[PDB]
DNA sequence: ATCAATATCCACCTGCAGATACTACCAAAAGTGTATTTGGAAACTGCTCCATCAAAAGGCATGTTCAGCTGATTCAGCTGAACATGCCTTTTGATGGAGCAGTTTCCAAATACACTTTTGGTAGTATCTGCAGGTGGATATTGAT
DNA sequence: ATCAATATCCACCTGCAGATACTACCAAAAGTGTATTTGGAAACTGCTCCATCAAAAGGCATGTTCAGCTGAATCAGCTGAACATGCCTTTTGATGGAGCAGTTTCCAAATACACTTTTGGTAGTATCTGCAGGTGGATATTGAT
């Protein structure tokens, strides 16, 4: 019954989704989430295609920069691990909060 | 069987960017904060995208919207025009 | 000597209307001639934006508001936004 | 003979604004009453500012308005801070903040 | 007939950038230099780019550049990846590049 | 029906100069074309910024060049200040 | 004879700065090295004097803004000693390397 | 003209003191002792990058004399936008 | 170490989603001929800016002492990584119709231009007042005991 | 706790810089009033392309197990804070000189403007093919023993 060591995949999963530039939340979610934000600021609206493929393109990369940066702050604190606080402290000094 | 639409951005899909992000190992309560942070985020530039819209008189949002909410936001975004 | 202008009066005049006894140093009043300086250059650069995006020649007052809505924060663009429309209507109407 | 300014019950010059409209290249044309509208805007703006600044300068017992009560106004308002986010102002120092770990005992 | 762009030695259009600096509200008034000069800043640019994205997808044995190209050679360009900065490429991905604290020890 | 204008093309032409072998993608010169109109539109600007600091109504070669060096890199800069003063040259010799 | 322990002093002084609005470097010496760096760009150049007080004030902000920063990085690391790699964390997520 | 003597080291004339004095109105309770070279260096890049900004807008108007607003456009382009001294 | 489990790389194949190629208008560059506008080239001011000298304090440099912080070390417990799959949500592809976008129309509203009137800026003098900086002197705060 | 050192607080008190106060001149706005031009709202509707949904697809929720990470505790070493001492360098405030921003007046050169050719560039259409996936088998990496 073979097992890999915790670490190991996830490593591999590094050099696989840094490697690639498809996006990585299933659209019709990513979509939905969309149009409830929406719906809060004008009701009954649509949206062209590529718009909502232009939001899903800046969130997905929002979030990956956010996670390198949250990243080095765990490695900051000595741990590996990400926790809030990191993603906390890494948007304290980009200046999107406090 | 019912559910949050922010809870559609799912554990695999979060650790996904984090792995993109060059992330190791994930605590896990980072699940419900980035969805918090991916919230405000869309918060923000579909709020600036809706004003373009409403301001052209249409009920779409179109691509051109969102570039500008994104530039404007200090996101500016490539290959959707503009 | 050139006649160098600044918002310096109209600055003094509403600060008599909400402190009529505080008064202001010149270096205060400076800040708060950047500040009008600045938020000019920031809302006319919005609504030029706005304008040229949709093929408009003219920056009406309704281009200023979009333009203050897309600046200004929540409560300050809500009130903002009253006084505006506001002194439009009873300018409009005082011809 | 009625400024436009009283006509639309401003305080902030509104020919002035007209003509900064124009000498700006902001657009080809510009329509009777953004500069009103902008002017209006404005006075607002710095009504708000000279509000909380004013409380500033007596909380510190003085009279007059200084650059530091125009910053710890800013500063201790949620909207005009992130409105000046990116904005420093001259003389204005910072708000008086240590952060809890570096107190003395437990 | 001559185009202006021909007689510049340039293949990015001399004409059209004389016109979109007319009607975006620049200035009152346009050089006759300024829209070549800037026509081939922007073909100058332009080049280096696809230069180095050509390069990446031979790299990557391909001869049709991809989003991803541009990326790469943004990226590891220290000047393009400063003048980009704060650009997000579509459908490029980011570096490969994994902290080195994070590698395995034995 | 009517005209979209675009780069796609000289960009296709210069692409052609500088790899004659290599084509490109639809989404890859979406992006080129992105690039170019915000660099176009970042020049222009501070072009623009430059020449009413000056209280001057006109933009010329020398508002390009100087924004050039403010917005670009080092080298950057300045492979692409001789490019643009060359092809200014080239065009004046040119009856 | 009498002795404040460790940092008693240093609280002491960060009330007294925060409270205070006066620049913290001495202005003669933040002239030369403005004239020093501007002569290597271009030589013979004169400064009106509110140029080099605007710059001045704009450097103090900026570091005192980078201080904070780099104080939260620290404290993040649970340590209360900034030190040069919290200066170098703080200048990389505010973008500026 | 009749000499002009020599700018050299004047990054120096940012003393340790002075630093310190900074740090504390930034809420910094202690400080690692080779802070004060970091700071130095930090400073003379920010200082470089809006000086070199500044000259080219002095050069751009024809002047040998940098004026507040030359410094004040060169904060602005560089996202550090300062009130107090026109413009 | 060797050995099996499993991931990864590399060579080759091939249909079609997506390039490139071609055609044919036509909006918008280019050419032409006047009709403004502008940015200096000279020719002077009055500044700010630079230099420099002398006095004086106010802060800087330095060395010593040791409090307490940092980083090393050790370790137990808790917490997130790795794991197999069918249930179910997402993906794909086919179809009405909402509304974006094309087009035309026309007047309320814009620019333009030449007067008339006013206010906001400055500069000359004049007065005033808030508060910076100094003074004890009565109330904490800290740290040694 | 109690006691002594010293930092802190606050409140009153005179010199004075920076603020407010006129005064008055006026030059540049701003306003007023026709004459003239047009941008863009309004209305009508053609036709993309967007919402909706049925069948096809494949990613994710789940619960268990324990590897190894995190956070707590202890502690030796040495770094950085505090502080006294000696005195250099900045601050402050003069004085002169001039290098240079800041104006004004005249044009030659440059750029805008109205009008007509003459394409270069686009949409719509027609071929052409790079490579996204597929498979097969060799090879590399990982982990157990
Ligand atoms: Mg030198």
């Amino acid at each position: 019954p073979h097992r890999y060591r915790p670490g190991t995949v996830a490593l591999r999963e590094i050099r696989r989704y840094q490697k690639s530039t498809e996006l990585l939340i299933r659209k019709l979610p990513f979509q939905r989430l969309v149009r409830e934000i929406a719906q809060d600021f004008k009701t009954d609206l649509r949206f062209q295609s590529s718009a909502v493929m232009a939001l899903q393109e800046a969130c997905e990369a929002y979030l990956v920069g956010l996670f390198e940066d949250t990243n080095l702050c765990a490695i900051h604190a000595k741990r590996v691990t990400i926790m809030p606080k990191d993603i906390q402290l890494a948007r304290r000094i980009r200046g999107e909060r406090a | 069987v019912l559910r949050d639409n922010i809870q559609g951005i799912t554990k695999p899909a979060i650790r996904r960017l984090a792995r993109r992000g060059g992330v190791k190992r994930i605590s896990g309560l980072i699940y419900e904060e980035t969805r918090g942070v991916l919230k405000v985020f869309l918060e923000n530039v579909i709020r600036d995208a809706v004003t373009y819209t409403e301001h052209a008189k249409r009920k779409t949002v179109t691509a051109m919207d969102v570039v500008y909410a994104l530039k404007r936001q200090g996101r500016t975004l490539y290959g959707f025009g503009g | 000597r050139s006649r160098k202008e600044s918002y310096s009066i109209y600055v003094y005049k509403v600060l008599k209307q909400v402190h009529p006894d505080t008064g202001i140093s010149s270096k205060a009043m400076g800040i708060m001639n950047s500040f009008v300086n600045d938020i000019f250059e920031r809302i006319a650069g919005e609504a030029s934006r706005l304008a040229h995006y949709n093929k408009r020649s003219t920056i009406t007052s309704r281009e200023i508001q979009t333009a203050v809505r897309l600046l200004l924060p929540g409560e300050l663009a809500k009130h903002a936004v009253s006084e505006g429309t506001k002194a439009v209507t009873k300018y409009t109407s005082a011809k | 003979a009625k400024t436009r300014s009283s006509r639309a019950g401003l305080q902030f010059p509104v020919g002035r604004v007209h003509r900064l409209l124009r000498k700006g290249n902001y657009s080809e044309r510009v329509g009777a009453g953004a500069p009103v509208y902008l002017a209006a805007v404005l006075e607002y703006l710095t009504a708000e500012i000279l509000e909380l600044a004013g409380n500033a300068a007596r909380d510190n017992k003085k009279t007059r308005i200084i650059p530091r009560h125009l910053q710890l106004a800013i500063r201790n308002d949620e909207e005009l801070n992130k409105l000046l986010g990116r904005v420093t102002i001259a003389q204005g120092g910072v708000l008086p903040n240590i952060q809890a770990v570096l107190l003395p005992k437990k």
